[PDB]
């Protein structure tokens, strides 16, 4: 309205419009997927697969936790 | 955007014109309901409701009693920013 | 639009018409067809291992 | 992979509600939206995996609340009920947030509201991958919490403040 | 007030752990009951009247009654679950209490009013305030998550071994709980303003930001992995339970 | 530029420091 | 929104707190019958014994009625 | 209808333990094919269709069973 | 396998119901709206589709659970089962009629709307009508291209995810040993509370006048329109009590 | 609508009267016809 | 028109300087004889009971003689 | 005077009176076309007593009319969106003006 405009909030507030919002989303996009990198590894490290699909699947790449807990006498 | 003053006053004649009892030659956006047409005041209500229908307003109960002539009607719904 | 008496009306954009017709009539066709195959069987007529 | 369906709303959801200030109404309806997305397609390569290709999957991140036999921790669990539950969970989003897009394109507040609709799908997929009790109770408040926040989206209208109480 | 409550409480619960408990096993025993009857009566009462408050500080400082008897009854679980989540809860009160109280202090520094119907509307002129006090408002209802609901429910699981009752009693906290903290944010920040009462504000300053930002460190850390407090603990809560039996 | 200013403190004078 | 009323009366003790077509406990006699529909469903369920009305017997499976399968000892 | 699949060709299968009736037997190949043919409703209708043939003559028997014991109550009661 | 049928059909509903608002300027009254069955092809043929699949139109999305659940009850012989079918087959009449008055009364009935909102009206962009059309798609196959892999006799798409016990397994005996007229029931019920929405809300003209003369036909109207004062009792005994009591005796 | 009341309102509802806002009960099945004849085109072709 | 202070009603801190003096008005009356009575003695006696019977129970569900307390 | 600022107020209610119980009757009608009949019949009411003279009968047949209204009114009635208790009411509405944002509070100095 016409405080609003003298109002900092992180959300941007009413009617947000900022002049290089397609370089700053963009530049977002490219955050957002250099996080998903360590996600990814640290999930493929600690799925735990412990049948074998009937068919080959896409995790059957990056993941090596298939088919391991058969002798689970020996879990601690 | 708002509406015009001339479309107001020219849609609030023609509910007006549209009355049984009120014949449609001396409708003039300045008359009064109940001593230049003549009509009972129950009959302004039912004119009141139809200027409300039209423009698709709710007027409280206390001012829509105090719309007794066009003009005063007139006013009211062009002063009005959802009209 | 089509104008009558203070009121417009406008059409409706065509591939929102087309859109819509044709889904329903995808739908109809799809019950029909079920209604050919599984009718029988659900009226309790006949049973899906008869032959 | 599997922990990219779980935490890519939450991130898309941390940057239209902390950077939402530099992208705007446009910016933070496309990344909540994308990141809402990915997890969605990944959801369906989750279902291939687990219940056409009957294979489970089991993570267990770290400890969450360990005192002598109380063992709640941040595990995940993805079996058949989970993956139905995760198609039907980020499918339905990823369409209400392009729906969003469109309904709430006047708005005043859209990337608020975009970053709301984010959390809850968090927590929702929190609810339903939890692999002990007490993973499953933080997405069973997290969900109500979400729906508090949405129900008096706009705080201004005495009417939804009373809603959202009441749910809650 | 951030002294009083967050560090002045904790001597008499703590002299209960030192002292009280320890030294007389027997004793502890025969006043379980008593201290169940007299906490749960506490949680319950002191709730309620915390809805009827008016005054930002009384709300808040009423709040304190309750959390602090659920403590007690955590720690005349005499058990590991509900020692170990009294002191958690100790600790975590001691940073959500204080930061609530900073929150009120903020706003009372700025308009010198402490009654809820003056304020309103706050979200829209201190948002930033306005999302810090709604986080610790949170943290009052031990959400998951926050390091509150890790003392919280760790006494309740201490409390249903022992006795079924004061487990159900204790847990009508989180009913009553939610009721009076959603009603405190909701009543300050939520709605319009009201330029007649305020017509002046500022968010926070560089200095109240700061100040926050270790207490909201704080309950997330404890919240998501208590682990390197309870780690520190065990073994003198272990041995605060078994003393006075050889069993 | 954005609206209003974060943590309320108005910028120094151009070319200088907080 | 438009102007929030300053009180120009002295509040009521009852003031921080403050459905009109029925009345309090109208509204109670009115809700406990419909519970009562409910139970009065509950009560002809009863006495209808559909249990006793059952067209098929009971399901006896192989080996011992699954007994190692479910669990049992061996 | 006797037991035709043992107890280890029921486990060896992961049979739900709703499904150890007598067409265990039919139900192996059946559900072999759902997961080969990624559980399709237009796929494995003829092994479907033995099995559904299987479980409901077993329905139909315990439904005959139910008879002869109807039967008898009705004995009893005028013979009263 | 009901709740993923569900989430395409009420989602169609809320969704296409929401472009309905936007078009007449968020209104929300179905008694001011009338007509738009041609002023809204896009958006009433999406509202068909779902209030069709909720009612269990045979062979959509909503047949082939609902109609499952109300014969499972069926061969449920016990007093809980029995209860249940009884008030399950009793409401598919009663959800029958309020979707079709629903239908009847936003698009087919002649309008009641006002002039103003007619004026502006318009269709879904993209982004609203995408979405809307998938879900229109999952409510038209996906209880087809489901049924055998969830409920499929002897299934193992669950594999151990959920356990019944072989004492509780009624799946077979409901789908062989049950008369061909439980089969029907949900259809003779549907039907009829299609035909009682079309004779209420489109030939009856004087069937308002008893909620205005007769007490007890008031305030019949009045219980089941504010939810047989479930809320009011609630607020007056007990929300009320608890309040009271933290001023007037803790305090 | 015989009274005066009654006939004023009937009077003010003239513009209900639209051709594409009246008769909206003939729109009740959208594709029916469609649907119903790709059935027929399909029926004759299965037969052979 | 200056000042962050907010402007005083003297309805509202009249409202507020009431409940603050709430003990001054408290006179015996026989509403507040029954909710003392009720809601000061009796109701924290029943649930004491109520839990040392909950120990009781768990004393003879496990063979145990009844608990003494206080 | 007072005789006619007596049946001034009288006139007043009766009004009002009216204009409530013709807004009853369209949320009962719903539909145009009954809403014809149903506003005739309410208005053939009001003309049947609308020669009466004697004032303590007016009193006692506004005050008979006005519980009727109380009585058989909705219990849903329509209100327009943005209208008090419609539901566009108080949303997104307008900032109050005279709102001021103070800079540079709380320094150190
Ligand atoms: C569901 C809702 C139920 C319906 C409620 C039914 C309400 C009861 C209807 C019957 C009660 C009455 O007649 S109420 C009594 C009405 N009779 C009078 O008031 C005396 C006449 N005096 C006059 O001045 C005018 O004729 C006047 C008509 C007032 C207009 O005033 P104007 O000079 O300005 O035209």
């Amino acid at each position: 309205g016409d405080f609003r405009a003298k109002v900092w909030s992180m959300t941007g507030g009413p009617n947000c419009r900022p002049k290089h919002w397609r370089r700053n989303t963009a530049i977002a996009m490219f955050g957002v997927f250099l996080v998903c990198i360590p996600i990814a590894k640290l999930s493929a490290k600690l799925e735990q697969r412990p049948h074998m699909p009937v068919r080959p699947i896409p995790s059957q790449i990056w993941c090596k936790n298939f088919g391991t807990k058969d002798d689970y006498e020996k879990e601690h | 955007d708002h509406l015009s003053r001339e479309a107001v006053v020219d849609r609030v004649l023609d509910v007006v014109k549209s009355f049984p009892k009120v014949d449609p030659s001396k409708v003039t956006p300045e008359v009064h309901f109940q001593n230049d047409l003549g009509l009972d005041s129950l009959d302004t209500v039912e004119i009141v409701m139809a200027i409300e229908e039209e423009f698709k307003l709710e007027i409280p109960d206390k001012e829509a009693d105090k719309i007794d002539s066009c003009s005063l009607a007139i006013e009211y719904v062009y002063n009005h920013p959802m009209s | 639009g089509i104008t009558y008496k203070g009121v417009t009306v406008h059409t409706p954009k065509t591939w929102h018409t087309v859109t819509g017709k044709g889904l329903c009539a995808v739908m109809w066709f799809w019950i029909l067809y079920r209604a050919k195959q599984d009718g029988p069987v659900v009226m309790g007529w006949r049973h899906p291992w008869d032959g | 992979m599997y922990l990219l369906i779980v935490f890519l709303p939450l991130l898309g959801s941390s940057v239209a509600g902390f950077f939402g200030r530099f992208l705007g109404s446009e910016g933070s309806a496309i990344m909540t939206t994308t990141c809402v997305s990915f997890s969605s397609i990944l959801s369906l390569i989750a279902f291939y995996e687990v219940a056409l290709g009957a294979s489970a999957c089991y993570l267990r991140i770290a400890p969450w609340i360990s005192s002598e036999m109380f063992d709640a921790s941040w595990g995940f669990l993805f079996d058949s009920l989970t993956v139905v539950m995760l198609i039907v969970v980020t499918f339905i989003s990823s369409l209400v947030h392009l729906y969003s897009i469109s309904y709430m394109s006047e708005d005043p507040h859209s990337p608020r509201f975009m970053c709301y609709l984010s959390i809850f799908t968090f927590f929702m997929l929190m609810l339903v991958t939890g692999d002990n009790f007490l993973q499953l109770f933080l997405g069973w408040e997290g969900v109500g919490l979400a729906s508090y926040l949405l129900i008096h989206f706009w705080f201004t209208r005495l009417q939804a403040d009373k809603a959202a109480i009441k749910a809650m | 007030s951030v002294i009083l409550a967050g560090i002045l409480l904790k001597f008499g619960t703590y002299g209960f752990l030192r002292f009280s408990i320890p030294m007389f096993p027997e004793a502890t025993l025969c006043f379980t009951p008593f201290i169940y009857t007299l906490s749960a009566i506490a949680i319950i009462y002191t709730s309620l009247t915390t809805l009827r408050q008016i005054d930002l500080k009384k709300i808040i400082a009423y709040s304190s009654v309750a959390h602090m008897n659920l403590v007690t009854i955590g720690m005349f679980s005499l058990n590991i679950q509900g020692i170990g989540g009294s002191i958690l809860l100790m600790l975590s009160h001691g940073l959500v209490s204080s930061a609530l109280f900073l929150c009120v202090g903020v706003l009372y520094d700025r308009h010198k009013t402490r009654l809820v119907r003056y304020y309103g509307g706050l979200v829209s002129t201190m948002p930033n305030f306005s999302t810090i006090f709604f986080f610790f408002t949170l943290a009052n209802m031990s959400l998951p998550g926050t390091s509150s609901f890790i003392g919280e429910f760790l006494i309740l699981v201490g409390a249903f071994q022992r006795n079924s009752l004061v487990a159900t009693l204790a847990a009508l906290g989180m009913i009553l709980g939610a009721a009076y903290s959603l009603w405190l944010y909701n009543r300050v920040v939520s709605g319009n303003l009201k330029p007649d009462f305020l017509h002046k504000f500022s968010d926070l300053n560089g200095r109240e930001v700061f100040i926050f930002i270790p207490f909201l460190v704080g309950l997330v850390w404890m919240g998501v992995y208590p682990k390197v407090f309870l780690d520190c603990m065990h073994t003198s809560v272990s041995n605060l339970v078994q003393h006075g039996k050889f069993h | 530029r954005p609206k209003g200013y974060f943590m309320n403190r108005t910028p120094p004078a151009p070319g200088q420091s907080r | 929104v438009g102007k929030h009323i300053v009180p120009d009366k002295p509040l009521s003790v009852n003031d921080e707190l403050m459905a009109d077509t029925v009345g309090k406990y109208e509204a109670l006699a009115w809700l406990s019958g419909g519970l009562g529909f409910f139970v009065g469903l509950g009560l002809l369920a009863v006495l209808n014994d559909k249990a006793s009305k059952v067209p098929f017997t009971p399901r006896v499976y192989p080996y011992d009625n699954l007994r190692v399968e479910l669990g049992g000892e061996p | 209808k006797k037991m035709i699949a043992t107890q280890e060709e029921m486990s060896a299968a992961k049979i739900a333990l709703g499904s150890r009736d007598m067409c265990a037997h039919l139900l192996i190949p059946l559900n072999k094919c759902r997961q080969a043919e990624f559980y399709l409703p237009w796929k494995c209708e003829d092994e479907r269709h033995v099995y559904e043939k299987c479980e409901y003559e077993l329905v139909m028997e315990r439904m005959l069973a139910m008879k002869k014991i109807r039967e008898e109550e009705a004995l009893a009661k005028q013979n009263k | 396998f009901h709740l993923m049928n569900h989430a395409f059909f009420k989602a169609l509903l809320f969704l296409s119901a929401g472009s309905v608002i936007h078009a007449m300027s968020d209104e929300q009254d179905m008694r001011k709206m009338g007509g738009l069955a041609s002023s809204f092809p896009l958006t009433y043929a999406m509202m068909l589709i779902g209030s069709l699949s909720l009612i269990g139109f045979p062979f959509l999305t909503g047949f082939y659970s609902k109609d499952v659940i109300l014969e499972l009850a069926y061969t449920k012989y016990t007093i809980s089962g029995n209860f249940a079918f009884w008030l399950g087959s009793v409401s598919v009449l009663f959800t029958s009629y309020y979707s079709f008055r629903l239908l009847f009364l936003t698009f087919l009935v002649p309008t009641n709307s006002f002039g103003r909102d007619i004026s502006r009206c318009h269709d879904a962009p993209i982004p609203m009508a995408i979405p809307l059309i998938l879900l229109a798609l999952g409510s038209l196959f996906v209880g087809y291209l489901a049924k055998d892999m969830m409920i499929g006799l002897g299934t193992n798409f669950w594999a151990n995810s959920l356990l019944v016990l072989p004492k509780n397994e009624i799946l077979a005996e409901s789908e062989f040993a049950a008369p061909t007229i439980i089969k029907l029931i949900p259809i003779l019920f549907s039907t009829l509370g299609a035909f009682v929405a079309y004779n209420v809300n489109l030939v009856a003209d004087q069937f308002q006048r008893a909620f205005q003369t007769s007490t007890f036909c008031n305030r019949l109207y009045s219980f089941f329109n504010k939810r047989w004062f479930f809320d009011q009792v609630l607020n007056d005994f007990l929300v009320r009590s608890f309040l009271r009591f933290g001023y007037e005796v803790s305090f | 609508p015989l009274g005066t009341t009654g006939e004023f309102f009937r009077r003010r509802d003239e513009w209900r009267k639209h051709p594409m806002l009246s008769n909206q009960m003939r729109h009740a099945l959208p594709g029916i016809g469609i649907g119903v004849g790709a059935f027929c085109v399909y029926l004759v072709g299965e037969q052979i | 028109g200056g000042g962050m202070e907010t402007n005083k009603n003297k309805f509202i801190e009249d409202w507020g300087s009431a409940r603050e003096n709430l003990e001054h008005n408290f006179r015996w009356t026989r509403r507040n004889f029954a909710l003392i009575g009720i809601f000061g003695i009796a109701l924290p006696i029943i649930v004491y009971k109520g839990i040392v019977k909950d120990f009781h129970m768990q004393d003879e569900d496990a063979g145990r003689p009844h608990r003494k307390f206080l | 005077a007072a005789y006619f600022a007596r049946r001034a107020a009288q006139k007043e209610r009766v009004r009002i009176l009216y204009r409530r119980a013709l807004k009853d009757t369209l949320n009962w009608a719903v539909h145009r076309h009954i809403f014809y009949r149903d506003a005739s019949d309410l208005r053939e009411k009001f003309n049947v007593n609308q020669d009466v003279e004697d004032v303590d009968r007016i009193d006692k047949l506004i005050a008979h009319g006005e519980a009727e209204y109380n009585k058989w009114r909705h219990p849903d009635p329509y209100i327009v969106p943005w209208a008090p208790g419609g539901s566009k009411f108080c949303r997104n509405p307008t900032p109050p003006a005279g709102i001021e944002i103070v800079y540079n509070y709380g320094l150190e100095d």
